[PDB]
DNA sequence: CTGGAGACTAGGGAGTAATCCCCTTGGCGGTTAAAACGCGGGGGACAGCGCGTACGTGCGTTTAAGCGGTGCTAGAGCTGTC
């Protein structure tokens, strides 16, 4: 009943307004089209190299969950520390 | 005991010496320049502050008063990127192995 | 009319490209809010984690941590990204302008 | 226990046919104050991978000696190892050495032709 | 012969020992500033942190070769700010955009 | 005149301390740096470039000079410095 | 060159070695009078995909005989088991 | 028969066409036993797919030429088929449609 | 080839180090139950490409005057002593 799905890129999840409105939070007038998917293929650079970090702290622990803990202390090397969810 | 020698025995943590003969034990007959040598002496000191700087603050994060090979080895895929990860390693769990089979 | 489109005519002064642009400027500056939605972003990062481990679980406040960094990393790309549009003489962000940014800060190389 | 050898008979270096100062590796991490305790394999661990990054870049530092046509490794032979290749490069980024140099850089305005690199076949 | 008539001077045209100026300094591995100048100017700014300071000799040459490799390191990263504004020259508004982007300028 | 002339410099006092690095010596780094045209205000541009990085470079090594009870600052003192400060610096203290 | 002096990146290029010209042959002799651009990137694709199925099976005969070196016998028996017996190597 | 690429002439309308050459090699290539791909590239790619298969393997003349014989003969039959799928629709192009259909009807991906 | 410091040993009683005894400590795996955010919904303005158009920017060339670097000539800060 555990049915799984081998990976399929779901990365384009992040629409076009999505990324307008990141364009527009940063205070950009007109966005091109190309870097609709850069700003996804950034995303998933900078995310991988966070998982492979986070993952390596929970590895070493022995715990499947992702702690906001183990978050922080993967940011908190990368200099992407983010005050909030710990303690 | 001293009193007539200069007692200039201060000690710097270097190690140009074993760096040099790993030199010998890569390459059979080559020669390191004493200007390169400073450079490495302090790479490898940093090298070690930084590794152990993982290490430490892995032990911290985990509630734990000891480090071991698993911190390390942490420490090591968490620095190292891509085959020198796995090359580390692969030395890492060589030299415990012969270790633990010495007398 | 007031804005009317439909078949087309030769349209006066209206929202020119620059112009809802800077209200979505002001709302998205006059107020704190999160630009990304959450439900695929949580297959996100569940999918590209399942290789290193697993069966991945998450927590609550792990994801929206996540999300934010990554949203607020996209963010400081994005001033970055804008100023060189204007060192080079444009209002667009574009492809070349990426290239630069994570160059120079050493993320892309 | 034993009756002979109650002297040095060997060293923790030899343990595991390592050439770096274990013993040494133990007292920094005390010295440093890491934790009040560290358990044996730790220093062994540190000091084959120590050992490891000492001999991988003294071995391209030696290939780049032989570019060179110099027996002994001056310090511009350290600089290119570090950023010919993309694994030394990410832990170095931000790593100057001291009479290294830098790599011969080239990009596309820096060429008699108007931003065109058609030349090729010799070293790039 | 004479001091003045001689034909016009093998002059080359402008931008052309670049290249040759190029291969040079690349290959060189000593620094291209003098270490006299930059010895009084350390003094100087010390001065004003603290009255009294003395140098060993190693930490000028230091502070020289961290200062040439800042400054290198940036016009590397200036000049590609240069092309992609469709310009050879590096205009003063590169570098401060240069280390803008970077974590400079702060 | 080609000699003889007024502007011989002739002073090393108050200044030549922020001028020591001439239009040649900027030449020189940005040639290192491999760029191939060097605008004409770049040079005393550079010069407020390279103040930021001298001033905080010593505000660190006359603190640590200060702690360490020593009227001499050693090459340590920068390298602890520039490690903090995103240059780091490997072949001194050595 | 000794040591592990490995470099791998995240992508692979001995795949590519094999070009359009070896593709042309091949698309010749099965009497193809032009072929498509992206058939040499698919062909490459399926050469990827047919050599693993074969080494596969292979590997398990090498390992089974406690081998190190592969011999004619061993892909003979990967090839057999899978319907394309080849004639000529060992018997 | 001349060919001349200056700018003088509008060319020919037969000048080895498109197919022609082909037709050209087609009865060279069927007239004589050979191996078409190249063979040290193939050799790399062949102990590079072992070496992750397994840490350490080595390798010998005979068997190496087997597998380059099999898969050129697979991509060759592979090649007749494909064709066929190709004159199924009016073009004598092979595209990615007729690999999809040949593969799967063969025991391959289905 | 003439000094000097470091890297190897020889020994001696304590510290940290593997080993192993017992009660309380955190994640997992199953159930649960009402609020919530997601699918597709159908067109509208509003803004990316791809031509202009209409012009002040950076390149292409030649004088110039100090400006680089080198010989002396005296001192001036930096190595080592107790």
């Amino acid at each position: 009943k555990r049915h799984r799905k081998v990976l399929r890129d779901n990365i384009q999840g992040i629409t076009k307004p999505a990324i307008r409105r990141l364009a527009r939070r940063g205070g950009v007038k007109r966005i091109s089209g190309l870097i609709y998917e850069e700003t996804r293929g950034v995303l998933k650079v900078f995310l991988e190299n966070v998982i492979r970090d986070a993952v390596t702290y929970t590895e070493h622990a022995k715990r499947k969950t992702v702690t906001a803990m183990d978050v922080v202390y993967a940011l908190k090397r990368q200099g992407r520390t983010l005050y909030g969810f710990g303690g | 005991k001293k009193d007539g020698k200069k007692r200039r025995k201060s000690r710097k943590e270097s190690y140009a010496i074993y760096v040099y003969k790993v030199l010998k034990q890569v390459h059979p007959d080559t020669g390191i320049s004493s200007k390169a040598m400073s450079i490495m002496n302090s790479f490898v000191n940093d090298v070690f502050e930084r590794i152990a700087g993982e290490a430490s603050r892995l032990a911290h994060y985990n509630k734990r008063s000891t480090i071991t090979s698993r911190e390390i080895q942490t420490a090591v895929r968490l620095l190292l990127p891509g085959e020198l990860a796995k090359h580390a390693v692969s030395e890492g769990t060589k030299a415990v192995t012969k270790y633990t089979s010495a007398k | 009319k007031s804005a009317p489109a439909t078949g087309g005519v030769k349209k006066p002064h209206r929202y020119r490209p620059g112009t809802v642009a800077l209200r979505e400027i002001r709302r998205y500056q006059k107020s704190t809010e999160l630009l990304i939605r959450k439900l695929p972003f949580q297959r996100l990062v569940r999918e590209i984690a399942q290789d290193f481990k697993t069966d991945l679980r998450f927590q609550s406040s792990a994801v929206m941590a996540l999300q934010e960094a990554s949203e607020a990393y996209l963010v400081a790309l994005f001033e970055d990204t804008n100023l060189c549009a204007i060192h080079a003489k444009r209002v667009t962000i574009m492809p070349k302008d990426i290239q630069l940014a994570r160059r120079i800060r050493g993320e892309r190389a | 226990q034993g009756g002979k050898t109650r002297a040095k008979a060997k060293t923790r270096s030899s343990r595991a046919g390592l050439q770096f100062p274990v013993g040494r590796v133990h007292r920094l991490l005390r010295k440093g104050n890491y934790a009040e305790r560290v358990g044996a394999g730790a220093p062994v661990y540190l000091a084959a991978v120590l050992e490891y990054l000492t001999a991988e870049i003294l071995e391209l530092a030696g290939n780049a000696a032989r570019d060179n046509k110099k027996t002994r490794i001056i310090p511009r032979h350290l600089q290119l190892a570090v950023r010919n290749d993309e694994e030394l490069n990410k832990l170095l980024g931000r790593v100057t050495i001291a009479q290294g140099g830098v790599l011969p850089n080239i990009q596309s305005v820096l060429l008699p032709k108007k931003t065109e690199s058609s030349k090729s076949a010799k070293s790039k």
